[PDB]
């Protein structure tokens, strides 16, 4: 109940000064606790996750940095007092701490980038979710657009499609559709390196692949490459997250695990074809990123005279010969 | 005060990004209610918008300074306050 998650949120406050007293409220917790694994332990998971949601709900950047440290001495004040169990990730809602970490480094990666075009796509993205208090206080806000920033990505995309409907593409309008590509990209670079220090999200990425495909149809050479090294930087983070979820699930209920394979395999084919017009100098890195997707790098070696590449492919491979 | 209030008067017609930016630079020049004005000015920052400038002044600052619910005391105020939680982050 609410009386409990307000008692550990009170023991973490003292868990910054001393421990002894907090270690006896975790000791009173283990004896007074339920201790039936299947849901009462996911009743204290629903508490540790309701306080990670409140250390994320918390000088707007130096104030969001102070909150990635707070949620860092909150993940250390859980490892010690322990806090060595519970997990209610299920569907849509331990991986939930990391995820709320990753999205607080995303909140600081778009705080570090503040210009008039993103701040406008953000104000359009927040006025659409609800109204804002007009007692000044107009960021128009962030502390709740952090716990949910995933949404200011699918909307600062709908504000690049209405800024592309007026783009009239015309050159300065294909420079504004790349500036956003570069931010959603290095906001996905910031969640990757925060995991190294350990269906709307994805749609908005397959939507900007196709809009990064319509533009290189009319673009000065060099520019059409930098947005191609970018949509290659981004596609290599999606294929890496479907690989990591595969490896997460295995065995029984396999039927669902061989149906999600066909789905990622019909997309590394839809990202390959897309790169069939593009430069094949990136194929070598796309073929290595989803380190097999051989059918694509095998038909790039066939379209050219690089019988040297299909010999360099089979030189470093596990059963490609029986595949080629 | 006189300055901040005069830089924001309805008399100052061509008031642009720089007139408010400087009317938020003169707050450390005080020695009464700070955050009442912080609002007074961000609000005429919108009356002049005729729902562009709010946009820019959030582009010029680089944030839990501004208020919110207190503010509305509305479709693109929250809409810009979303790509203002991504900017600050």
């Amino acid at each position: 109940k609410i009386k409990l998650l307000k008692a550990a949120f009170l023991q973490y406050c003292r868990k910054d000064l001393g421990h002894a007293q907090m270690v006896v409220d975790e000791l009173f917790s283990s004896h007074s606790d339920l201790d039936s694994d299947s849901e009462l332990d996911r009743a204290v998971t629903q508490i540790s996750v309701d306080l990670m949601d409140d250390y994320p709900a918390s000088i707007i950047l130096h104030q969001l940095e102070d909150k990635m440290k707070a949620h860092s001495f909150l993940m250390d004040f859980i490892h010690q007092v322990g806090l060595f169990g519970r997990l209610g990730s299920f569907p849509v809602r331990l991986l939930l701490c990391e995820h709320a970490e990753k999205l607080s480094a995303a909140i600081v990666l778009k705080n570090h980038h503040s210009r008039l075009s993103d701040l406008v796509n953000t104000a359009i993205l927040i006025a659409l979710n609800k109204r804002e208090y007009e007692i000044p206080s107009n960021l128009t806000p962030a502390d709740v657009f952090f716990r949910e920033v995933s949404q200011v990505d699918t909307i600062c995309e709908c504000l690049l499609e209405h800024e592309e409907q007026v783009l009239r593409d015309s050159i300065e309008w294909a420079e504004v559709v790349i500036n956003v590509n570069n931010i959603l990209k290095d906001m996905l670079q910031a969640a990757s390196h925060y995991r190294q220090n350990r269906r709307t999200v994805i749609i908005r990425q397959h939507e900007i692949v196709l809009k990064v495909a319509y533009p290189q149809a009319d673009s000065n050479l060099r520019n059409i490459v930098t947005e191609q090294l970018v949509a290659l930087i981004d596609c290599f983070l999606d294929g890496y997250v479907s690989q990591l979820k595969s490896v997460d699930k295995s065995s029984n209920r396999e039927r669902y695990d061989n149906l999600e394979m066909e789905y990622l395999q019909k997309r590394s084919d839809l990202l390959s074809p897309l790169l069939s017009l593009g430069q094949y100098l990136w194929a070598a890195s796309l073929a290595e990123k989803y380190c097999d997707f051989d059918i694509l790098v095998q038909m790039c070696e066939q379209t050219d005279n690089q019988s040297r590449l299909q010999r360099y492919m089979t030189q470093f491979a596990d059963q490609n010969f029986s595949d080629f | 005060p006189q300055l901040i209030g005069l830089y924001i008067c309805e008399e100052n017609r061509r008031a642009n990004e720089y007139d408010f930016k400087k009317a938020l630079d003169l707050l450390e020049y005080i020695d009464i209610n700070i955050n009442d004005l912080k609002l007074e000015i961000l609000c005429k920052a919108l009356q002049r918008d005729n729902w562009v400038s709010k946009d820019s002044i959030f582009v010029k600052i680089l944030l839990p300074e501004v208020k919110d619910l207190l503010q509305a005391d509305e479709f693109v105020l929250k809409a810009n306050y979303e790509y203002y939680v991504q900017g600050q982050i």
